[PDB]
């Protein structure tokens, strides 16, 4: 995780895919000032395991498709360090229920 | 391929839709001269006789409740609770 | 349905594999040779040749001859032909991908320029989307416009790959209507990329290569995008509409085929014979023209190619494009059989579910009943009456299907009917029909009634159904549709019946109310003051259709047997009903006859009106439907109307000019109220003239006066009408109307009896349409009350000529915006419903569609049927943590907290028990658990939430259906109560699942209801408050259980269509510290707008300092964008060649100060405004250092300080500088930010009234500071010390989701829509919007409710073509060999099939086994 | 009378309260082919071509017209035109299916070409109904 003041060279950031499988995450200081996630508007986002994700599709009878998909750039999907495929169990609240289980697949 | 009769997340109650189509298919068939599985107790309107059929729960219809994934579950008119 | 049997097996249309016609196949698939444009007749000799018509296609003139198929005219589907084109032609629309593929494929070898050696091309080849695989390949290969003979490998660069041959350059392809234009370069040679040359390359293209593009070697190849074989459409597509007999009648399509046929044999002449080459390209380009013309004429290619009539010629594109263009007016919409349109009239005698049907309409509309022994005999009477006597028959269909047209048959009286026959009998008394009042924007707009064959030519209807249909008896025109299938009339009677939709699922309230005469009569009767005498009473009691024939005890039997207006109304009200209302002026003794108390279908006190007999959530209407029944309550609408109106007929009512006149001095007092405010007008008028006006924040001085002058004129406009409002006695016939609510409002009284007021267009108080004056009858510069459009007169007094003209312009606006928004709203309905079409509720108890893509994992985040839900109250959130303790905590260890043996039979022994208090601990602790839970979901305290199963009503019924005497103690044990709920809590189910998640999101779903369950059925409240038995308690638990499992949403319910049909419907009714007022605001959010008409960022103060006035006083100028332009009066340039000495005397000493304690000859001096500076609070040193650090080391600053009155900042720099210094001042003012974040303008202060739980638990009011601003750029405005970077909200929903996750996006979008529901105050249950809000979210971001949001995604080729773009959408279905699921609505719609909607979802079969049992 | 409607005194309509009239005209010509072939204005009956309308031709005289004053019914012929082709096709014009009434004026002139022009009138007495607009 690189925490730069202004930016990084595009000459340098091409050295990000360079060391696989290890993933290199890049965040500017700017959005880190305030905790983007600790907001009123955003509910919990949970990194769901290989087995947790499979179980979701096996019980809720879904497909890699059918799922309500999530952005990769979602300030959450980078705060959690999410990668493509990962499931995000979201516990939002309801005006007519109290809690409801929503699931997103990262792109 | 389907799913068995044990393993049913499908509401054990008949849907207002299933009521309308059973009571309708019996309305069609009964007006279509079809056999009447209830005693015609003063009843002569096809659609009406079909209603006193769901009462005596002696309708031979079975509902194929398809799951949007692909597979399905079966329920007879007797099998469905009518709290409609 | 087709006519005449065929041994061919019948079936569904399960797939529609779209593709292209192989010019190879076109030929084979042809019966006709099509060679000449001599159409029909062989030289006027009435026949047809091997030409345009029947060279083997299908004959006209009621004849067979259709190449062996013959089958007359009906049952004869058209038979296609062919025509070989003299040179290949660019298929008009596929001309797109023709240019495109050409920029990817090497125009030499037929191989993609780029391949598996370029990493992003590899990235593209991998994309599993058929046209997005193209999307990247196109963007990629168009670039490298030279194919590589050799290129380096992915391993080492000195190591090359000879992959594919040819190193020849690609052209720069650009359109020219019918021929492409290349380009290669010394000097640019542009090649005429001709059809023949182009097609060739396309043939060569590697299978794998067109496969890596949007193509297919089975359904649609790119080599078929260019036509050599044109299929000749049969005549039932291009008819022969002959005049009498010896006259032509060919459709304009037959013309353009003839005009191609000419153009084919023209190119043949030049080709086959003497070649003219650069003259052959004319007959080629005209064939190329007419083949592109006959398909599309209405294109970008300027000539619409008008036929000699000036007609563009009926393009096969224009024949399929939107509304009445096949798809949207002949397929999605149709003109149907068994229909009737008639004028409407009111009725006080028909039941809610009955329809007025004139004799003639009943005699014109037929139903086919099947000759069965049940009917038969009576059908045989119908059969000997025909169509003259009301009950008769039009036709009699044999077992064979031969129409015995009763009307003219010779055996018409004989008719010996056999079974299995069908007698077409008239539609008659108490039969089912779909009655409808256009537009059909509501589920409720198209409902089913009961025929009641009346005389007199009008469609009559019950007056309570005047509201759900959008009715007004001003001669409204309504439709009627006669079902034929005994299955179809089962479909009306079970889901479409009027008694069913009494309760509106759309907003969880009933949508049928008692109106006008019944709305005023019932209130005029339900008074303490009104009574009736025996003779008239007996008529009233008899008038109830289902009256017991029991004479009720007259409340007064003293010197007259008298019956109160309420004791007779109680008769219609069904015994068992419970309704408690209460208001301000209610005290159970209700001096003001206020509130409403109806214990067991009998009135106690209160006055019946809108709050009871009106279409409201609490209203008697709603209560009776849930508490008694639907075809039970719809009876009650009738019972009441019949009786209230019988009394109204005899009491009488009238409204005349007598009502518009207020008592003598009140009318004088009115012109005192307008006069005192007219004095409050001149105050501001005199204040503004001498510039003493304290202009507010974000307000012009011109605006400041107008905004305030309007305030006092309208403050007095309101209180002027108020005078006459209560001055007009209890007797005022107009007051009486509005009293019940029947029709009218206070504003009416105001504009009729006191004063009209201010008239305005675009909000602007009628301004100076002339030179500074209002009208030519006015003085130049008159901002006066009457001048800018104020009316002091009431409609009664009569308006002045001026007071009348100003009333015209202000009214003018109220006619335009009607036409505008009623039409825009129309498009807004369309979009919502075409997007949310496919979407419904399924068997997994999930929300899916046309594929299976999930929206919600439980419908409505809860899983209930929209209307079953009544606004329930959560008692657990409320009170201080001490009030809660008294009401709920049971402590059978302490003497002062034990339920006394006056409450339960165990009360004296249940005390001091270990495990019994241990039990109760879970009870109170689970309530404290529930307390903060509900205090987390809603931190605004409010308990009045939409919750299914009215728990109140069940106990209400229990207390009077069990006659529980709160005298003796309840039988129950503490063990009975706590645990009795703990078991009920389980049997309340949504997702019936047996696993992990299905059990989990289930607990989640019924959490809130369970918190309400725990609030009412809590041990203390149960025995202390309720005193209910085990028997009653068990009834309370029992009735809640099944009432809840009824509340489960029914799998099939078109939840999507319904969400839209509850949004789109009340959007129409919208008549619209400054945003966009509902209607334009909606089109911003629905269309997803980033270019917001009113962008606004709202910041709450930093957690701690809520009420700190000074905190917002710092953040304000620290967030508000200040420019050098703001603080500067004038920027001048002098010529001061010396660095030290300044020739300026107004600066002569200023220098000598900030100097003592190489440089530019050109001086840049600029004067500042002291107020404008000491407005954002400034220093010359602030400004000075700001600019210093802007330009830095290349420009040096000197200035005069705040002490010095000449507010100057002098500046210089380090051959040519007159222009260069003049250049600087441009960037200086506009770009030099001085204070606050950019874009974020008018920073205004608000003392936002908050809601915080007090130090004692009490939910209390907290006045806190909030900075509301006219500026949006959150990106950094969030990173501020003085704000709550949790409460910080903005109008730009885009800017929310951008910086704070996608699940907060769903949020900003929802909040932004609910505050559009309040834009006309009206309600819509959370579920309808929360579905649409989830539609533009479940994608992964934000999507518009347009042809580039929902209509461009995943859904089948037909579900998308059904809206906005058609021919177009269907064209990419062809070339990219697309497929239709046949899974959505639109899919089955086209095919005329039973779609998987509600009744169509599940399939029904017969078990030989269950079938054999019965006998 | 609720939600804007209104009751009416028929015993007053009977005298002349909102009693009105309505008059409809009908147009047709003796259309020429040039080679001195004109459509015939008379009462055609089957014979040679039989391409005729279904209404009552029986009411019209032998100048291919009803004289004014006769009670017209619904779909009955008012204009009798025969179409000669190379006999009795037919292009007769009848009463508008919806309407009813009595013939008012039967006008016949010559056009700028001198083609037998017809102008028939249908005089109906429109009386206040149970759903008429006022
Ligand atoms: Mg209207
Ligand atoms: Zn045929
Ligand atoms: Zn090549």
């Amino acid at each position: 995780i690189f925490v730069y003041q202004n930016n990084i060279t595009p000459s340098a950031m091409k050295l990000v895919p360079s060391i696989p499988p290890a993933t290199i995450e890049t965040f500017n200081e700017a959005a880190l000032v305030v905790n983007i996630t600790h907001h009123e508007l955003v509910p919990k986002h949970i990194r769901l395991s290989s087995d947790e994700k499979r179980e979701l599709l096996k019980r809720y009878r879904l497909k890699e498709s059918q799922l309500p998909r999530i952005q990769r750039a979602d300030p959450v999907a980078l705060y959690l360090g999410l990668k493509r495929g990962e499931v995000v169990k979201i516990i939002r609240k309801s005006e007519t229920s109290g809690r409801y289980a929503s699931y997103r697949i990262c792109m | 391929k389907a799913i068995p009769k044990d393993q049913r997340a499908t509401t054990p109650y008949m849907t207002k839709y299933e009521r309308a189509r059973i009571l309708g298919t019996r309305a069609l068939q009964i007006s279509m001269n079809a056999p009447v599985f209830v005693d015609l107790e003063g009843e002569t309107d096809p659609l009406r006789i079909a209603m006193k059929e769901l009462a005596e729960k002696k309708i031979p219809l079975v509902i194929r409740r398809y799951l949007p994934d692909g597979s399905f579950e079966d329920w007879s008119v007797e099998e469905l609770i009518v709290d409609l | 349905v087709g006519q005449q049997y065929s041994s061919a097996p019948l079936r569904t249309v399960k797939e529609v594999q779209f593709g292209l016609f192989s010019p190879e196949e076109v030929r084979a698939i042809s019966v006709a040779k099509i060679r000449f444009p001599e159409t029909m007749d062989e030289t006027q000799t009435r026949a047809k040749i091997g030409g345009l018509n029947d060279p083997r296609l299908g004959s006209i003139d009621r004849n067979l001859k259709c190449q062996t198929c013959q089958e007359g005219m009906n049952e004869c589907p058209g038979h296609f032909g062919h025509i070989d084109l003299a040179k290949p032609v660019f298929h008009v629309g596929f001309i797109a991908k023709i240019k495109k593929v050409c920029e990817c494929v090497c125009m030499h070898c037929g191989k993609l320029l780029l391949d598996e050696h370029n990493e992003l091309m590899r990235q593209a080849l991998a994309i599993k989307d058929s046209k997005k695989r193209f999307a990247a390949i196109w963007t990629l290969c168009k670039t490298k416009m030279v194919c590589e003979t050799d290129v380096p490998s992915e391993d080492d660069p000195t190591q090359l790959v000879s992959r594919g041959g040819c190193g020849n350059t690609q052209p720069t392809i650009r359109k020219d209507g019918l021929k492409l234009v290349g380009s290669w370069k010394d000097e640019p040679e542009l090649r005429v990329l001709s059809t023949e040359e182009i097609l060739n390359i396309f043939k060569h293209i590697s299978v794998k290569d067109f496969t890596s593009l949007g193509f297919n070697e089975v359904f649609s190849r790119p080599e078929w995008m260019i036509l050599t074989c044109l299929p000749v459409p049969p005549p039932p597509v291009r008819p022969s509409i002959s005049f009498n007999e010896s006259q032509r009648g060919e459709d304009d399509l037959t013309f353009k085929l003839a005009d191609i046929l000419k153009a084919n044999i023209s190119l043949e002449t030049l080709e086959h014979n003497g070649a003219p080459h650069h003259a052959i390209e004319e007959a080629e380009s005209l064939l190329q023209f007419h083949v592109a013309t006959y398909m599309d004429n209405d294109i970008a290619g300027q000539p619409q190619a008008l036929q000699k009539s000036g007609r563009p010629v009926k393009s096969i594109r224009a024949r399929l494009k939107g509304k009445e263009g096949r798809i949207r007016g002949n397929l999605m919409g149709k003109r149907v059989d068994f229909s009737a349109r008639t004028v409407i009239s009111g009725d006080p005698n028909l039941e809610l579910d009955q329809v007025g049907v004139p004799k003639s309409i009943a005699k014109t509309l037929t139903y086919p009943e099947v000759v069965t022994p049940y009917n038969i005999d009576r059908l045989t009477q119908l059969v000997r009456n025909g169509p003259n006597e009301h009950p008769g028959a039009k036709y009699v269909i044999r077992d064979s299907g031969d129409r015995i047209d009763l009307r003219y048959s010779k055996r018409a009286g004989d008719i010996q009917l056999q079974y299995g026959w069908k007698v077409e009998r008239h539609i008659m008394d108490n039969d089912p029909v779909l009655f409808n009042r256009q537009p059909s924007l509501h589920k409720m707009s198209m409902m089913a009634h009961r025929v009641k064959v009346i005389p007199y030519s009008t469609f009559r209807l019950n007056l309570s159904v005047t509201s759900p249909y959008n009715a007004d008896f001003d001669g409204d025109e309504m439709n009627l549709h006669v079902p034929q299938s005994e299955e179809t009339r089962a479909e009306l009677s079970q889901l479409c019946a009027v008694p069913l939709q009494i309760v509106s699922p759309q907003s969880n309230k009933p949508c049928m109310g008692i109106v006008q005469d019944t709305l005023c009569g019932i209130r005029k009767l339900t008074l303490r003051d009104t009574f009736i005498e025996l003779d008239q009473v007996l008529n009233m009691l008899y008038w109830v259709p289902d009256w017991d024939g029991v004479i009720p005890t007259p409340a007064i039997i003293k010197p007259k047997p008298l019956w109160s207006g309420k004791q007779i109304l109680s008769v219609a009200i069904p015994n068992g009903i419970h309704l408690q209302r209460f208001d301000e002026g209610t005290t159970l003794l209700s001096p003001k006859d206020n509130g409403m108390l109806i214990i067991d279908g009998q009135i106690i006190f209160g006055v019946v009106e809108k709050k009871t007999v009106g279409s409201s959530n609490g209203g008697l209407i709603h209560v009776v439907t849930r508490e008694k029944g639907p075809q039970v309550c719809a009876k009650l609408f009738g019972n009441i109307q019949k009786v209230v109106n019988f009394w109204l007929l005899h009491n009488g009512f009238s409204t005349g000019i007598g009502d518009t006149i207020a008592d003598g001095p009140t009318m004088r007092e009115i012109t005192e109220t307008i006069a005192e405010a007219k004095k409050k007008v001149l105050d501001v008028t005199k204040e503004a003239q001498a510039n003493l006006l304290t202009a507010k924040h974000g307000m012009t001085l011109r605006e400041s006066f107008e905004d305030n002058v309007v305030r006092f004129l309208n403050e007095a406009r309101d209180k002027a009408g108020r005078l006459a409002e209560v001055n007009l006695k209890d007797l005022n016939n107009v007051k009486q109307m509005v009293m019940a609510g029947s029709k009218g409002s206070f504003i009416n009284i105001a504009q009729m009896s006191a004063c009209v007021g201010q008239q305005s267009v675009e909000g602007k108080r009628i301004a100076f349409g002339f030179v500074d004056r209002t009208l030519p009858h006015f003085s130049k510069d008159d901002y006066s009350p009457e001048s800018k459009g104020f009316v002091e007169n009431s409609y009664l007094r009569g308006l002045t000529p001026q007071e009348f003209f100003f009333h015209a312009m202000g009214g003018r606006e109220g006619l335009i915006d009607t036409a505008v928004k009623t039409a825009e709203t129309g498009y807004i309905q369309r979009r919502l419903v075409k997007a949310l079409e496919d979407i419904m509720v399924h068997y997994d108890n999930t929300t899916r569609n046309s594929l299976g893509n999930v929206i919600q994992f439980i419908y409505g985040e809860d899983g209930m049927d929209a209307a079953h839900i009544e606004k329930q109250s959560l008692d657990t959130i409320g009170g201080s943590d001490a009030a809660f303790e008294k009401r709920y905590r049971v402590d059978l260890l302490n003497t002062d907290h034990t339920l006394d043996p006056s409450l339960l039979e165990s009360g004296s022994e249940i005390l001091g028990d270990l495990k019994l208090q241990v039990l109760l601990d879970e009870e109170y602790k689970q309530l404290v658990k529930d307390r903060k839970f509900l205090r987390e979901v809603f931190v605004d305290g409010e308990a009045n939430w939409p919750l299914p199963v009215n728990i109140r009503r069940i106990i209400q019924n229990a207390q009077q259906t069990f006659h529980i005497d709160h005298t003796k103690p309840s039988d129950l044990t503490i063990k009975d109560i706590v645990l009795g709920v703990k078991d009920l809590q389980e049997n309340l189910l949504v997702l019936r699942g047996k696993n992990e998640i299905i059990q989990n999101a289930q607990r989640d779903a019924v959490t809130l209801f369970c918190c309400l369950l725990r609030s009412r059925l809590a041990t203390r409240r149960v025995l202390q408050e309720y005193r209910l038995t085990k028997q009653a308690f068990d009834w309370v638990l029992s009735n809640i259980e099944a009432q809840f499992l009824r509340s489960v949403v029914h799998p099939g319910e078109m939840v999507g269509v319904l969400a839209a049909q509850s949004i789109g419907e009340p959007a129409t009714q919208m008549t619209l510290k400054k945003v966009t007022s509902g209607v334009p605001r909606l089109k911003e959010i629905l269309n997803v707008a980033k270019n917001m008409k009113t962008p606004s960022l709202t910041v709450y103060l930093e957690p701690g300092h809520a009420a700190d006035q000074e905190q917002a006083k710092l953040i304000r100028s620290a967030i508000e964008h200040t420019t050098l332009k703001s603080v500067t009066i004038a920027s001048e340039i002098y010529y001061d060649p010396d660095p030290r000495s300044t020739v300026i005397p107004e600066d002569e000493e200023i220098i000598q100060l900030h100097f003592s304690l190489q440089q530019s000859p050109w001086l840049l001096r600029l004067e500042l405004d002291r107020a404008a500076m000491n407005d954002k609070d400034l220093t010359m040193g602030q400004v000075g250092e700001r600019i210093k650090q802007t330009f830095k080391n290349d420009l040096f600053v000197i200035w005069s300080e705040d002490n010095d009155e000449k507010l100057i900042i002098r500046c210089r720099v380090v051959a040519e500088e007159d222009h260069m210094l003049k250049k600087i001042e441009n960037t200086m003012l506009e770009n030099i930010t001085l204070r606050g974040v950019e874009n974020i303008e008018r920073v205004v202060m608000m003392k936002y009234d908050r809601k915080v739980p007090s130090p004692t638990g009490e939910y209390v009011k907290e006045p806190e500071w909030v900075l509301e601003t006219d500026g949006v750029n959150l990106s950094e405005v969030m990173t501020v010390p003085g704000i709550d970077p949790t409460r910080i909200y903005t109008n730009s929903f885009i800017d929310i989701m951008e910086v704070l996750g996608i699940e907060a996006g769903r949020a900003a979008l929802y909040k932004e829509v609910y505050n559009v529901i309040a834009s006309d105050g009206s309600y819509v249950n959370y579920r309808h919007m929360a579905l649409l809000v989830d539609v533009m979210t479940t994608q992964g971001g934000l999507t518009s409710v347009t042809r580039h949001g929902f209509n461009r995604s995943n859904t089948g080729a037909l579900m998308r073509c059904s809206f906005e773009e058609t021919v177009e959408i269907l064209f990419e279905a062809g070339a990219s060999a697309e497929l239709d699921d046949c899974r959505g609505v639109s899919e089955n719609v086209i095919l005329g099939q039973m779609a998987p909607i509600g009744t169509g979802a599940f399939d029904v079969m017969i078990d030989e086994e269950s079938l054999v049992k019965y006998m | 009378n609720q939600e804007d409607s209104m009751i009416m005194n028929q015993s007053s309509i009977d005298r002349g309260l909102f009693r009105s009239l309505f008059f409809r005209s009908y147009m047709d010509q003796e259309k020429k082919y040039g080679m001195s072939i004109t459509e015939t204005f008379e009462k055609p009956q089957r014979t040679n071509t039989l391409r005729m309308k279904h209404g009552t031709y029986d009411k019209l005289d032998d100048d291919g017209l009803i004289a004014p004053g006769v009670r017209v019914s619904g779909e009955d012929v008012i204009i009798g035109k025969t179409t000669p082709i190379s006999s009795k096709r037919d292009a007769s014009t009848p009463l508008r299916s919806t309407e009813n009434g009595i013939v008012d004026q039967v006008l016949v002139t010559t056009n700028q070409d001198g083609l037998k022009f017809v102008k028939v009138r249908v005089r109906t007495t429109k009386i206040p109904q149970i759903g008429d607009k006022f």
